[PDB]
């Protein structure tokens, strides 16, 4: 889908959105295609250990090191492993293997800073299959975070800002500086423009695409 | 690390 999402933003941004006569950005808004699923919080650990992050359904995960992943879904219980070629395995806390107790008890301990520290992105929302962070990394001015159902998330860093780039739906989910919270068509985009500061953010998530497809 | 409470 990486490539797919590359070109909507392709399109879009070559359209130049924010010179329209007349921008209508609101005309743009689809409210039906919000994602399900986004990042709430995270925490990079990963000189020692990974990245450990929260979604908006509170449910927990942890990319460890090794390229390995631990799902914990929001019934606190429910437990989800893959191995680094994707291998899944279905278990629980109470009945789990001794070989993942240290990877749970990781996964615990961000589970637990999270809760105490961070606020949670999106939370004024109102509620599938649950994906798992397939990769991650940082710039000086976001993290990318590309979920395993196709989503790709970059939260800036300097003024808390957010996109999650949804190609099924050819839409993004933009999070303004006063955390209000719309989804756009990128087609619509493309016809009805949008402001600079949007504009803007979609060629640097082309930039940021483009990085993960290699 | 995200932004705090």
């Amino acid at each position: 889908h990486l490539s797919d999402m590359l070109q909507q933003l392709h399109s879009v941004n070559a359209s130049k959105p924010s010179e329209r006569g007349l921008v209508r950005q609101e005309e743009a808004e689809d409210p039906a295609c919000i994602p399900i699923f986004w990042v709430s919080k995270w925490v990079d650990y990963s000189d020692k250990y990974g990245l450990g992050y929260q979604l908006c359904d509170n449910s927990v995960g942890v990319l460890f090191n090794d390229s390995t992943r631990l799902i914990l879904y929001n019934d606190g219980d429910s437990l989800q492993y893959i191995e680094r070629d994707g291998t899944e395995s279905y278990l629980t806390v109470s009945s789990h293997p001794n070989s993942l107790m240290k990877k749970i008890t990781l996964l615990k301990y961000f589970r637990n800073y999270m809760s105490e520290h961070l606020l949670k992105a999106g939370a004024n929302i109102t509620p599938a299959r649950l994906p798992y962070l397939r990769t991650w990394f940082r710039t000086r001015s976001a993290i990318i975070l590309h979920l395993s159902n196709g989503s790709v998330q970059i939260n800036f860093f300097q003024d808390h800002t957010k996109l999650i780039l949804c190609p099924l739906m050819a839409a993004v989910t933009y999070i303004d500086e006063k955390r209000d919270f719309r989804t756009y068509r990128l087609s619509l985009l493309e016809e009805y423009g949008c402001c600079k500061e949007l504009a803007s953010r979609l060629r640097y998530a082309r930039t940021m695409v483009d990085k993960l497809l290699s | 690390q995200s932004t705090x409470l």
